[PDB]
This record gives structure tokens, sequence and C-alpha cells, in this order.
């Protein structure tokens, strides 16, 4: 109505009084003034953000009731980059989808278009065609291929057909089956990235920048220059005017890695991530998607799927004289159980760095070097917030006094990313 | 090509304020690292302040609290504020721009501005 949107990152909720607050979600604080004081305390809540983000997400009326689809199951991703690219009007794509299959032969997962989207994930993400590629860290996250247009010719048009596809799928609330590294998510919410986020992104880069950021480049003999492998040739590219003859030290340390990161990550991917956003963006604007985080825009986009505790529990290794029968160990799964569904997920998040559980269960769980169990580790004072390593799957618990504290670390931890 | 002008630059006395402007004319398409330079009598050329991409500024340690490096995207022109200004700020300062032109491989350019004699009186 006349108010009109809200403005980028905000949501309005009613309280139980029936007085409306205003939460900002950038700086988690709620007011009662219109954007366009106390409150209540801020509450990330992912179905109520859910909730916010369907009702704001109108439907056009002028567009045709059906929009139709045929294609082959043999290769479902061309013919499916045909029809979805070759709509002018992407406000079509906005009204309700059937995709007959060809002669109706079936496969279906619970629904034609559901089948339709998991098959179609499977394609698209396959690194075999190049677009993707495996993140470093797990063997089923991906990320940009930065080397993508070396593969394919057109890789700026397939991009902006996953991300429409992508948009599709969140717009008319079915899911994708492809896991992206947290820097994806972020380059979409359009935060900044940073060294631990090179964790994903290349084992070497992350690994050397960490080195430089702890110890003193200085003996390192680091200059402000660093050489493109990449392309024809090899030759030395300047992160700063006069990046040769300027010597990283401890005053150019953190400059030097943004920089570095910039060039070897951002830039490489940046044109293939701009493609994907403006697939993306022709059917939902930034701002109805920038409330949510990486690890919740991760959940809108591929679900929420159910996780089982028990399973969980089961196929799971302690490490540092905790034990299965600890009292710690056994109150934070007490805690792990009292908590909802999508607090599960987020601690999946949190610990193993995906909420993707692998199809046989938690026993076939990987990590950055090879097949590795999710483990709680004993570390820090009582008092710390628990850590975590998404490279091993591990959660670094220090011992608790009782169930309320450690209940409410974790849950501080979880919410706190 | 891309020129760059620095101008704003006169003698003031110590803990006085200098602003310096640096005009860039030319198609800046994207410019990957907006910087001051500084030029000491008989001293090579040091980093003092830096835009690079986005809104991540970098000032170098001598600098850093006294001075702010700031950039006007419709005039394109970046300006050097000096404040607590000191005799060791009394060098001539440049203005460098790195451009990112994608010709086969993305190469660097670096363009630097003649540069404005800033000087300290105490």
């Amino acid at each position: 109505n006349d108010l009109g949107p809200l403005p980028p990152g905000w949501e309005e909720r009613i309280h139980l009084d029936g007085r409306t607050f205003y939460i900002d979600h950038n700086s988690k604080i709620t007011q009662w003034e219109d954007p366009r004081g106390p409150a209540v305390p801020y509450s990330r809540e992912f179905k109520q953000k859910y909730d916010y983000f369907r009702k704001k997400l109108k439907k056009p009326a002028d567009i045709p009731n059906r929009f139709e689809m045929k294609l082959h199951r043999n290769n479902i991703f061309e013919e499916s980059y045909r029809r979805i690219m070759s709509v002018k009007r992407p406000d079509v794509l906005k009204a309700r989808l059937w995709i007959e299959f060809e002669s109706e032969k079936g496969l279906d997962y619970g629904g034609v278009a559901r089948e339709w989207f998991f098959l179609l994930s499977k394609e698209m993400f396959n690194p075999y065609y190049g677009l993707f590629e495996y993140s470093a860290t797990d063997n089923y996250t991906l990320q940009i291929n930065p080397n993508s247009g070396l593969c394919n010719e057109d890789h700026l048009s397939y991009f902006t057909f996953i991300g429409r596809v992508a948009g599709l799928a969140v717009f008319h609330g079915k899911l994708l089956d492809g896991f992206f590294i947290r820097p994806f998510y972020k380059m979409m919410l359009g935060k900044q990235i940073t060294l631990n986020d090179m964790e994903s992104v290349d084992s070497e880069y992350y690994n050397s920048l960490k080195w430089i950021l702890e110890n003193d480049p200085t003996e390192l003999d680091l200059m402000f220059c660093i050489d493109e492998e990449n392309f024809g040739q090899t030759y030395q590219v300047d992160l700063k005017p006069n990046g040769s003859e300027i010597m990283v030290t401890n005053e150019n340390k953190r400059e030097y890695i943004d920089l570095v990161i910039q060039w070897r990550f951002v830039n490489r991917v940046q044109k293939q991530m701009n493609a994907f956003l403006e697939g993306f963006t022709e059917l939902l604007p930034i701002d109805l998607i920038k409330i949510f985080d990486e690890n919740e825009l991760e959940l809108l986009m591929c679900g929420l799927g159910d996780v089982d505790v028990n399973d969980w529990r089961q196929h799971s290794i302690y490490k540092n004289g905790y034990c299965p029968n600890h009292p710690v160990i056994q109150w934070f799964w007490k805690a792990v159980l009292l908590m909802d569904a999508e607090k599960r997920i987020r601690l999946l998040q949190f610990v193993t760095g995906t909420s993707r559980v692998p199809m046989n269960g938690f026993a076939e769980l990987y990590g950055s070097n090879g097949p590795q169990l999710f483990t709680i580790e004993q570390w820090g004072s009582p008092e710390k917030l628990p850590r975590a390593h998404t490279c091993f799957n591990r959660l670094d618990l220090p011992p608790y006094e009782t169930f309320e504290d450690l209940r409410e670390k974790l849950l501080m931890a979880v919410e706190n990313a | 090509q891309v020129q760059l002008q620095e101008s704003g630059g006169g003698l003031v006395q110590a803990g006085g304020s200098l602003r310096l402007s640096c005009a860039a004319s030319g198609n800046i398409s994207d410019v990957w690292y907006m910087g001051w330079y500084r030029q000491a009598p008989g001293k090579e050329r040091e980093f003092v302040a830096g835009i690079a991409y986005g809104t991540s500024t970098y000032y170098a340690d001598s600098v850093k609290g006294r001075f702010t490096i700031s950039r006007d995207n419709a005039k394109n022109t970046v300006y050097l504020q000096m404040n607590s200004l000191k005799p060791e700020d009394t060098a001539v300062y440049y203005c460098a721009v790195i451009i990112t032109r994608f010709v086969s491989y993305p190469r660097q350019h670096t363009y630097w501005g003649q540069g404005t004699q800033v000087t300290v009186s105490s």
C-alpha cells in the first residue's frame, strides 16, 4: 500500500500485545518507529523470516496462469536452458509452472515440478560441465569455477540460466539439490569475503595467507606484487600502485591479504556471480533476500532437511577425554534434542559447514582431508563460547558446569555464525 | 587513457588542515586502487593512503589517525584530508590509480599524478 517496500534487511513483526515492531537483521535491533528503543529483544527466527518473505512475494496477475514446459529426460539441462532463457518476460515464470515430461513417462518425486527441479539440480551442479567445481574442503559442496570461461564459451548465459532456475525454486517453494560454499551465499548477499572464507575456495591460498597473517612476512620477503599463472604467459601484477618495491610488513599485512583475496578469488568469479545474480533477481529483488544470512539463505534455497539426531549421535566420535556417557556429552545431545529442527540444521552448518547430510547418514560424513566423522572435543575454559572447525567437522565444546549454561552457550554460538 | 591532476596542496602551519583533490579525466572504467603517495625530500615514494576496492580504506602507520581518504564517484575524485599536519608531512603528494583493463589477460595500468608540494610551518 502507500507505505511501500521496507528498506533492505528490515522486517515487520507482530507482538503478542498487538503492536507491530520492526527488526533490522543487519544490526540485529528492534524498534517501534517505522523505518520509512528497546522494543522486543532481537530473535533471529527463520520460520518468521520465511513467513514474511513468502507473504511479500506477490505474483503478477497480467501473466498467463500456467507456464507449460515439455522436456526430454535424457538431456533435461539443454531443453530447460532453451525454454527458460527463451522467455523475454521473466514475470511469466512467476506463474504456476507445470512441466509436462515427454509422454508423461513419470518418475515423479511427489510432484512433476519437484522432479524437474531435482533432475535439473543434478545436471547443472555436475562439475563435468565446467560451470561449477567441487569445493576444497568437501566433495559435495560446489563453487563457481574461475576457469569456467575456458571450458564453456557462453558460461555467463548458463550462469544466468542457473540463477533463473534457482530464483524459480525459491519463488515457487520448490527446492534445489545443490549446496554451495559459504562465500557463494555471501556474494549473493553482497557481503565482504574474508580470509576464513577462502578455506573453501582453495587450500593453498588460504594456508599461505593464514601463515602471512599470523607470522611476520619479513622472512618471506614479500612484495605487493603477485604472479598470475593463469592466462597465456606468466606475468606479475601490482596490487597497489608501485606494488613492486613495496614490501609486505606487519603494517601492510591485512591490506595485502584483502587485495590478494580480491584479485585471486573475487575478481575471478565476479563476472559469473553477477550473471548468476542477474538471472536470480529477475524473479526476486535482492532486497527481499537480504534479510537472510548466508546460512539461512542456504536453508531457504536448498530447504530444511530434517536431521535424525539418533543417527547423528551414533556415528560420532568424541575427542580429548569426552565419552558418550560423559555428563557434558549427553547434556549436549539433550540440548540438541530439545532444540528446533532449524536450530539443529544451524548447528550442523556451524560445525559441519553445510546443511547437507550424506544420503547414507552420518557414517559417510566427509571433511577436508577425507572421510571424517562428527567430533566433539574438549577445549577452552567453561565461560568461552563453543567454536567450530568445518574442515574437520569439529566442535570445541568447553566443559560446562550445568545443563542450562551449556544450552545457553551452545544456542548463542549457533545463532551467532 | 586516464590523467590525474592533484590540487588543494599549499604550505600550512603544523597542526593545520590540508585537503588534496585528485581530479581524474578519461575512461575510469573500474579503479582497482585509488591511492595517495608521498615523496619526501631525498626519499623514495611511500604509501600514504589507499581506497582499493569498495569502501575498505588503508592508511600508512605514520599517517594513521591524522589523515582521511574519500572518493567522490560523480567526480571520481579522491580527497586526502591531513590534520595535525607535521614536518614529516612536508613531502610532495602524488595521487595514483590502478585501472584493471581486460584485453586477453586482465592487467593493471598505473596512472600517476603530477604532485603538490604540501609543507608544515612550526
